[PDB]
């Protein structure tokens, strides 16, 4: 019954509201000047021979595939991303596992930036944990020596300029916002160049209230003028907890059974002194991991990206 | 000891079947550059899966793997009809080269999950595997995403060394 694909569309504004696909594949093909909305969890998408779209895909549980694609402009959380034979695609991304580009030019990248209520537990329907976010670790199968076939969108680009919030009836009853301060996901640098060599790690653990701090904590380290490079939600054994925390480990082992940890790399000169204050003023009897100073900090984030690296790798 | 060459077009699902095998996580597979092995036990063998990227691009090394390849394992995105012939040519070019002469095959119609998901019959004679008297061949449905259907095409692979 496959009133789950748009095919051969021109000049339209179409999309899905919650509900609407729960977590079924879903196929775009054939469109061209299309404004295209999918607001609920997939299982994969493909989309194929598109021009000049706007498209947004909630959550998909696995891969999104752009073949054949022109001028497109997405907001989109997915387990892959691949492309191919594809030109001039902006892309806002959240991708649990390493954004891979072929045969492909003018790929332009920028972190997933968007909120709407029912868009949390998508995420948890499609089984993608918004901390797991690589979008910036492009790799491209066909290089081309002396150019670069993908970039990153200017931090300073506004997602309504790309993928404009949706003004038809139909799709506006679905309240969208595409505000840095209010997106499911944590907005991060990845790989954005940096000023500052100094990072800090902080490790939450398992909780109620954990994603709820590690918010609050975004936004304060953010507020004082500092990035946010990458997070982690990985599962820390007793083995992993020494490695990483030293000799502060004792302190954590309670801890690492109730689930995943959360882990956050924050940069900035001062980064580790400020984690440690503002820790230490509104996280009082909440025991969270921060790096004791800029000489270790580094270490720190090196040992955390290995364990975990390992515990995802194959 | 047995030989097991895992390949297939980019995206239809061979590392995530090469980790159901090996029982562990799979939400965290990436495309993969190169190229993964694993042992395996099954049924009293030892398999050694080789794991290789399928991507257009580096198709060509396919080609250093099928030295004493025992069996082929060939797997197939059946929820998604666009690369039927793009598979369906790749598929008709392995069972030419001489390296793979007499190499059981099977082929898994992957992700019946899926809504989509065309199923073993259509692809078989889509494929018009019927044809195929060089060697001994079957095609399981199954999905590397539940496990479904995996065990009984790994059956038919110990049944065939
Ligand atoms: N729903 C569903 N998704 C599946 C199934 N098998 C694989 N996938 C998904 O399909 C995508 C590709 O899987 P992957 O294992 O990387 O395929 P691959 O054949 O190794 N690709 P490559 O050749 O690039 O390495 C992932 O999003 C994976 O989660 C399945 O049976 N059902
Ligand atoms: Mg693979």
């Amino acid at each position: 019954p496959k009133d789950y694909m748009f095919s051969g569309l021109k000049d339209e504004t179409v999309g899905r509201l919650p509900g609407t696909v729960a977590g079924q594949q879903f196929l775009i093909q054939d469109c061209e000047n299309c404004n295209i909305y999918i607001f609920d969890h997939s299982a994969t998408v493909t989309i194929d021979d598109c021009t000049n779209c706007i498209i947004f895909l909630g959550p998909v549980k696995g891969s999104v595939f752009f073949r054949n694609c022109r001028d497109c402009k997405c907001t989109l959380a997915c387990q892959q991303f691949r492309v191919r034979d594809c030109r001039k695609l902006e892309v806002f991304l959240c991708c649990a596992t390493q954004p891979i580009i072929e045969s492909s030019s003018n790929i332009k990248f920028g972190c997933f930036q968007w909120y709407y209520p029912e868009l949390a537990f998508q995420f948890k329907d499609a089984g993608l944990s918004i901390f797991n976010n690589t979008w910036s670790n492009i790799h491209d199968f066909t290089p081309v020596s002396g150019e670069l076939n993908w970039s990153l969108l200017p931090e300073d680009a506004v997602v309504q300029d790309y993928v404009p919030i949706p003004t038809t009836e139909e799709l506006k009853a679905v309240r969208v916002s595409t505000e840095a301060n209010r997106s499911i996901v944590p907005i991060s640098r990845g790989q954005r160049q940096k000023s500052s060599d100094e990072s800090c790690l902080v490790v939450l653990f398992a909780g109620d209230y954990t994603i709820a701090n590690a918010r609050k904590l975004i936004d304060e380290m953010v507020g004082k003028g500092f990035f946010l490079v990458q997070t982690k939600e990985v599962s820390m054994k007793a083995e992993d907890a020494q490695r990483v925390f030293r000799e502060k480990a004792p302190d954590f082992l309670p801890l690492l059974n109730k689930g995943p940890v959360i882990a956050l790399e924050f940069n900035g000169d001062g980064a580790v002194e400020v984690c440690q204050l503002i820790v230490n003023e509104i996280f009082n009897g909440t025991k969270m991991f921060v790096s004791e100073s800029k000489e270790t900090a580094s270490g720190d984030v090196d040992s955390f990206y290995n364990f975990a690296d390992i515990q995802m790798g194959i | 000891e047995v030989r097991i060459l895992l390949l297939g077009l980019d995206n239809a699902g061979k590392t995530t079947l090469l980790k159901q095998l090996a029982s562990e996580d799979i939400s965290h597979i990436t495309p993969t550059q190169g190229f993964n092995i694993k042992s395996v036990q099954s049924q009293g063998f030892k398999l050694n899966v080789w794991d290789i990227g399928g991507l257009r691009k580096i198709r060509p090394y396919w080609r250093s793997y099928f030295e004493n390849t025992d069996i082929l394992i060939y797997v197939i995105d059946s929820a998604d009809r666009k690369r039927f012939e793009e598979t369906g040519q790749e598929l008709t070019e392995l069972l030419e080269e001489e390296k793979l002469s007499c190499v059981p095959v099977l082929i898994f119609a992957n992700k019946q999950d899926l809504l989509t998901a065309a199923p073993a019959s259509e692809i078989a004679e889509g494929l018009n595997l019927h044809t195929i008297r060089d060697r001994v061949w079957q095609i399981q449905s199954c999905s590397a995403l539940t496990g479904e259907g995996v065990q009984d095409g790994m059956n038919w692979v110990c049944k065939n060394v």
